[PDB]
């Protein structure tokens, strides 16, 4: 179950990540 | 999953003071 | 992740407000004023 959170700028979304999302 | 992103507006000016005035000026 | 429509603006900030949060409130705030006030700019109320 992935509970929404707050949002954040995209750049450091996409960044921790470290995948292609 | 997939994320959903918000882009904020930027957008180009319309009128000149709330107002065109090529057409106005026209009419004029 | 479903769609939830995002109940009252500052429904975020009111748990653990920080900077990138507040910054999105006022972002997305002057972005609906923006929009409403230049179809009421240019066109009018109904009558």
């Amino acid at each position: 179950p992935p509970k929404p959170q707050k949002p954040v700028p995209l750049n450091v979304l996409q960044d921790q990540y470290k995948e292609g999302i | 999953s997939i994320v959903r992103n918000y882009k904020p507006l930027i957008n180009r000016l319309k009128h000149y003071n709330g107002y065109d005035i090529n057409y106005i000026s026209k009419i004029g | 992740p479903p769609e939830t429509k995002l109940p009252y603006p500052t429904y975020w900030s009111d748990k653990k407000a920080d900077t990138d949060t507040l910054l999105y409130e006022q972002i997305i705030q002057r972005d609906k004023i923006n929009k409403y006030s230049l179809i009421r700019e240019t066109n009018g109320y109904d009558p």
